[PDB]
Protein backbone atom coordinates (compact mmCIF):
# COMPACT_ATOMS: atom_id res chain seq x y z
CA UNK A 1 0.00 0.00 0.00
CA UNK A 2 2.92 2.22 -0.50
CA UNK A 3 3.06 3.05 3.42
CA UNK A 4 6.42 2.79 3.43
CA UNK A 5 9.14 3.89 0.77
CA UNK A 6 10.61 1.51 -2.19
CA UNK A 7 14.14 2.64 -1.32
CA UNK A 8 13.80 1.45 2.12
CA UNK A 9 12.06 -1.56 1.28
CA UNK A 10 15.13 -2.68 -1.10
CA UNK A 11 17.14 -1.70 1.95
CA UNK A 12 15.72 -3.68 4.10
CA UNK A 13 15.47 -7.09 1.60
CA UNK A 14 19.73 -6.49 0.76
CA UNK A 15 20.16 -6.58 4.80
CA UNK A 16 18.28 -9.77 4.80
CA UNK A 17 20.33 -11.18 1.79
CA UNK A 18 23.00 -10.19 3.71
CA UNK A 19 22.59 -11.64 6.73
CA UNK A 20 21.04 -15.21 5.02
CA UNK A 21 24.77 -15.23 3.33
CA UNK A 22 26.23 -14.86 6.94
CA UNK A 23 24.65 -17.57 7.91
CA UNK A 24 25.19 -19.70 4.61
CA UNK A 25 28.97 -19.02 5.64
CA UNK A 26 28.31 -20.26 9.17
CA UNK A 27 26.81 -23.36 8.05
CA UNK A 28 29.66 -23.96 5.91
CA UNK A 29 31.63 -23.72 9.10
CA UNK A 30 29.50 -25.71 10.38
CA UNK A 31 29.54 -28.96 7.46
CA UNK A 32 32.52 -28.41 8.24
CA UNK A 33 33.87 -29.67 11.85
CA UNK A 34 32.14 -33.35 10.55
CA UNK A 35 34.98 -34.05 7.61
CA UNK A 36 32.87 -35.63 4.87
CA UNK A 37 34.05 -38.11 2.52
CA UNK A 38 35.17 -36.26 -0.51
CA UNK A 39 35.13 -38.55 -3.26
CA UNK A 40 33.66 -42.50 -2.62
CA UNK A 41 36.27 -44.94 -2.17
CA UNK A 42 37.97 -47.51 0.43
CA UNK A 43 39.75 -45.65 3.51
CA UNK A 44 42.56 -46.69 5.15
CA UNK A 45 43.61 -46.34 8.81
CA UNK A 46 43.30 -43.09 11.29
CA UNK A 47 46.98 -41.14 11.11
CA UNK A 48 45.22 -38.64 13.81
CA UNK A 49 43.08 -40.68 16.95
CA UNK A 50 40.61 -39.08 19.38
CA UNK A 51 41.58 -36.23 21.57
CA UNK A 52 44.63 -35.45 18.89
CA UNK B 1 -9.94 58.94 11.02
CA UNK B 2 -12.26 56.30 10.41
CA UNK B 3 -11.45 56.65 6.14
CA UNK B 4 -7.88 57.02 6.93
CA UNK B 5 -7.97 53.58 9.11
CA UNK B 6 -10.37 51.62 6.28
CA UNK B 7 -7.59 52.56 3.64
CA UNK B 8 -4.98 51.86 5.55
CA UNK B 9 -6.12 48.60 6.89
CA UNK B 10 -6.88 47.55 2.81
CA UNK B 11 -3.37 48.44 1.81
CA UNK B 12 -1.95 46.18 4.39
CA UNK B 13 -4.74 43.00 4.12
CA UNK B 14 -3.85 43.28 0.33
CA UNK B 15 -0.64 42.91 1.16
CA UNK B 16 -1.16 39.87 3.58
CA UNK B 17 -3.36 38.48 0.56
CA UNK B 18 0.30 39.01 -1.97
CA UNK B 19 2.42 37.31 1.05
CA UNK B 20 0.00 34.24 1.58
CA UNK B 21 -0.35 34.05 -2.23
CA UNK B 22 3.20 33.73 -2.71
CA UNK B 23 3.62 30.88 0.65
CA UNK B 24 0.83 28.99 -1.57
CA UNK B 25 3.20 29.14 -4.47
CA UNK B 26 6.32 27.30 -2.21
CA UNK B 27 3.90 25.05 -0.73
CA UNK B 28 2.94 24.21 -4.40
CA UNK B 29 6.05 23.67 -5.63
CA UNK B 30 7.25 21.55 -2.63
CA UNK B 31 4.04 19.29 -2.87
CA UNK B 32 5.17 18.77 -6.66
CA UNK B 33 8.66 17.83 -5.88
CA UNK B 34 7.44 15.32 -3.30
CA UNK B 35 5.08 13.93 -5.89
CA UNK B 36 8.18 13.92 -8.21
CA UNK B 37 9.76 11.77 -5.70
CA UNK B 38 6.83 9.51 -4.69
CA UNK B 39 6.66 8.30 -8.34
CA UNK B 40 10.38 7.56 -8.40
CA UNK B 41 10.32 6.00 -4.88
CA UNK B 42 12.46 7.61 -2.59
CA UNK B 43 9.95 9.23 -0.53
CA UNK B 44 7.04 7.66 1.25
CA UNK B 45 3.24 7.87 0.67
CA UNK B 46 3.59 9.56 4.60
CA UNK B 47 5.98 12.48 3.84
CA UNK B 48 3.17 13.09 0.21
CA UNK B 49 0.23 12.68 2.06
CA UNK B 50 1.92 15.65 4.59
CA UNK B 51 3.13 17.78 1.78
CA UNK B 52 -0.89 17.50 0.77
CA UNK B 53 -1.71 18.71 3.79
Amino acid sequence: DQAVSKQQYADANAAYLQSKAAVEQARINLRYTKVLSPISGRIGRSAVTEGA
Amino acid sequence: ASVATAYLTLKADQAQLQLTKDTLGTYQKSFDLTQRSYDVGVASALDLRQAQT
